[PDB]
């Protein structure tokens, strides 16, 4: 991600942070905050009046998953002024799987065979209905061949 | 070309095995977990307020600073052991490394603190990440496909039952597909019953060779006109299945494909008998071992119930031979389960030929249903618990009496509160959450299916279809936070779901994280994305929110996914808006004068004036 | 010149006869895998080239020889590793890695195929790479993210079965 948080008002302030998890319902059966989900290395850092500062920060996923992990503490010992004393940060991390399906058509061609099978099985009512058929045809024929 | 004088086998067998080194990373942990014991120590000597107080007194008592020391030397054999690659070297990347030691240093502390933590008396919530390539997925996959069927997510289900298929091939996954297959409907019986087939022939197995049966019986009854031929089959293929148990009550199961059979009245006849001589003989040997130390009308029950659980709705031939087992046997409660049966076959009669509910509902007005095992338990069995269960969710499933949705919700709340009190949260389908949700909204309330979503999840947390209704029914009541809270959930708890990614793509879109949106939508859309919905209402937000250009992507998919539905107008405003599509302008012009409605048209004619004005 | 010639079964043969003559000259059991390989004799291919290696480390033709051998016997995890080392080394060669994305086609693992896709179009950006990237995009999924680059990339191209290509292409990525 690599954050960049930029400074104004000619104070120098210890640029800490504290991670909140996303707040789960009661009833949600998932840990997805106790192993970090995002992590940095600047963490703990010093600001300096008219300064910016970039925070590289690594998205590590185990699944896939939004991991929403609402950074949105960073403290100062010095508590900022500027519409609360602790700033917000809002952290998404979104993972994917890349399902292969490429022999998932394979299965498929299957069902074309029962069709051919299901065309045989039909075949077989063909059969035992020209069954009827052969019978009907010769009776008259020997009455008046006598 | 000559050859060798030697052979290709020559070279020399070195056979040098590859291992990794990896004690640095034990050590660690070992340190580490000792280090975190004298914390806990610390930690219960002296809130936030108390662990503000904890590392101030570690500074303060320098224990820290031996820590600090400790850890140094364990990370810089940490780091010599594992991170040498080398190479560019570009300060950018340096700090990305000093990320990827830092991870790696708190996934190895989480990992050995793993053991307190699940220690801890704070209840134990597993993280859902399973990241396996199906070698385990397998059996997880088919409570997906589950909750696929109960959602009624066709497409997704039998993907699931195709991955799953591909994984094994084995008999009880094929039939797994073949029953799945039954539930979608009458068109996809022929593959179920060769997926049936196919069980069978890689395994006689003994659930198995039933189902296949059940499909043949279901022939020469199927709306679809099979002949007598499809089911002459199945009297051979139910008597290999007997010869799988040759005196068991498979073999009165069976009788009901004899007198399926036209014109084998004797032989069926002639089966009854002795199934009752051997019922008989069973009866009697068991009474025999408890003194040292009926039963057809059951068995012809439990035969009824296992077309039940598969789609078949005929073995109402199965209660057809069920109570002319000759005599009335104690009613007991064989006779409530038989009057259950017979429900559960007239709802499924209903469900197969549209409007019958209208006349189904007037055998339940009066002397149906036992009216509920006389609404109480009084003296009466669990079977007739069971019994009145069944029953008040059967009556509460009939909605067409007048469609009344508020009784509907009265006896689904009296069912899943009867549930609840029994503690059985979990044994109520998914399929009865759904439709109490679904009867919520179509009165005007959708925070009330909102809950009651809740509470399904609270009953079956690790169901996360659940979950995703839930956040379905927190957008329709427009609370952001909650449904895209419950979204989050629900797609950690399932992945390779793209509804999810969909519903949490529309609340970002509506909380203006347009990044977020951009990504769970791009995600969803590598995913299925079947329903159109959705993409209207993503597309409606960008309309809103600009962003022409994913307007006219969303859009694309829509007409993509669906020809005819006018959409081919909000296109053409969109690249109107855009101002550069003329010749898309034309095309969406002939999509409307194909579409050929009256409203649609006049549209039409405004569309090619705005396309003329461009 | 066996290579030319129909066999090159016989400049596997001349390969091994250098490097029985030297068996430390690891160039020549790389070649001899490399023969085989043309020759579809994946066991002797596999030997060859694992002792080449073994001979010699840091050899990327080596690696990504290696790399179609496990490839061409399914070995998936063991060519991933190659391609891993392989890259580790320089791997300039863009006909194997062609040859990788293709196997790699041909038994799924698309992200591999990205990975292999992006590696040749970096090496050689105007040899008509782009036309199967946008293939294996659209093709993995919707990702007009990517697929818009690669049709620019395929129009620039600028030849005109290459321009038929990229019509077509373009096509797919509105849909």
């Amino acid at each position: 991600g690599s954050v960049t948080l930029v400074s104004r008002g000619t104070a120098a302030v210890n640029w800490s942070w504290r991670r909140v998890p996303a707040p789960q319902h009661a009833h949600a059966a998932t840990e997805l905050s106790q192993p970090p989900c995002f992590a940095a290395s600047l963490q703990s850092g010093v600001l300096l009046p008219g300064q910016s500062l970039t925070v590289a920060v690594t998205f590590e996923a185990a699944a896939a998953g939004t991991y929403r992990e609402a950074w949105e503490l960073v403290t100062r010992p010095p508590l900022q002024g500027s519409e609360g004393p602790c700033l917000t940060l809002r952290l998404r991390g979104a993972a994917e799987v890349r399902d292969e399906s490429g022999t998932g058509r394979g299965a498929l061609e299957e069902a074309l065979a029962e069709k051919e099978k299901r065309a045989k099985v039909a075949a077989a009512l063909e059969r035992v209905l020209r069954d009827v058929r052969m019978p009907r045809r010769p009776q008259p024929h020997e009455s008046v061949e006598e | 070309p000559p050859p060798r004088p030697l052979l290709e086998l020559i070279p020399p067998r070195d056979l040098t095995p590859k291992p990794p080194p990896t004690t640095a990373v034990d050590e660690f942990k070992a340190k580490v977990r000792v280090i975190a014991r004298a914390l806990a120590e610390e930690y219960k000597a002296v809130a936030e307020g108390r662990h503000k107080a904890l590392i101030f007194e570690l500074n303060r008592s320098g224990k820290y600073a031996q820590m600090r020391d400790s850890l140094k030397t364990a990370v810089v054999s940490l780091v010599r052991e594992k991170y040498r690659k080398s190479g560019s070297m570009s300060p950018n990347e340096m700090a990305l490394l000093y990320n990827d030691l830092y991870g790696s240093l708190l996934a190895a502390v989480h990992s050995s603190l793993n053991d307190l933590v699940d220690a801890a008396a704070a209840r134990p919530r597993a993280p859902p990440p399973a990241p396996v390539p199906d070698k385990q997925r397998l059996g997880e996959l088919l409570e997906l496909a589950a909750q696929a069927e109960a959602m009624g997510d066709t497409d997704r289900a039998e993907l699931l039952h195709q991955r799953r298929l591909l994984a094994k091939n084995d008999a009880q996954v094929w039939y797994e597909y073949g029953t799945y297959c039954l539930r979608r409907g009458g068109a996809k019986r022929g593959r179920a019953e060769e997926c049936f087939r196919e069980a069978l022939a890689l395994e006689p197995a003994h659930r198995g060779a039933l189902l296949a049966l059940l499909g043949c019986s279901v022939a020469a009854g199927r709306n679809t006109d099979p002949a007598y031929l499809e089911s002459a089959e199945a009297a051979a293929h139910r008597l290999l299945d007997v010869a799988g148990r040759s005196s068991l009550d498979a073999w009165a199961a069976l009788a009901v494909v004899y007198r399926a059979y036209g014109e084998a009245k004797r032989a069926e006849l002639a089966s009854c008998e002795q199934e009752m001589a051997r019922l008989e003989k069973q009866q009697l040997a068991a009474a025999a071992a408890a003194a040292s130390a009926i039963s057809l009308a059951n068995t012809l029950l439990e035969s009824l119930a296992l077309p039940a659980e598969a789609a078949l709705a005929l073995e109402l031939a199965a209660g057809l031979r069920h109570w002319p087992s000759v005599g009335p046997d104690t009613r007991t409660l064989h006779a409530l389960a038989g009057a259950l049966a017979e429900q559960a076959l007239a709802r499924a009669a209903g469900g197969g030929a549209a409007s019958a509910a209208a006349e189904a509902m007037l055998t339940p007005g009066s002397s149906v249903l036992s009216m509920m095992r006389a609404d109480a338990g009084e003296a009466v069995s669990s079977v007739a618990a069971e019994a009145a269960w069944r029953c008040r969710l059967l009556v509460a499933q009939l909605h067409k009496a007048r469609g009344a949705t508020d009784e509907a919700i009265r006896f689904y709340q009296e069912y899943i509160e009867a549930a609840r009190s029994s503690g059985r949260l979990a044994e109520v389908p998914l399929s009865a959450w759904l439709e109490l949700a679904e009867a919520y909204a179509a009165r005007g309330q959708a925070r009330f299916a909102a809950d009651v979503f809740l509470l399904g999840a609270s009953a079956r947390p690790g169901c996360a279809v659940l979950w995703r209704g839930a956040g379905r029914c927190f957008v329709g009541a427009e609370e952001l936070g909650p449904a895209d809270m419950a979204l989050s959930e629900a797609n950690v708890l399932d992945p390779e779901d793209p509804e999810a990614w969909g519903w949490l793509a529309l609340v970002a879109l509506r909380e203006g994280r347009a990044e977020d949106a951009e990504k769970a939508l791009a995600f969803g859309l590598r995913c299925g994305l079947g329903d159109p919905g959705l993409l209207l209402d993503i597309a409606a937000e960008y309309r809103a929110a600009g962003q022409r250009r994913a307007e006219q992507r969303v859009l694309q998919e829509v007409a993509v996914k669906l020809m005819p539905e006018s959409c081919s107008a909000r296109l053409l405003l969109a690249r109107c808006l855009v101002a550069q599509r003329c010749g898309a302008e034309a095309a969406e012009a002939v999509a409307a004068a194909r579409q050929l409605a009256a409203h649609e048209d006049d549209e039409a004619a405004v569309a090619e004036l705005e396309a003329e004005l461009r």
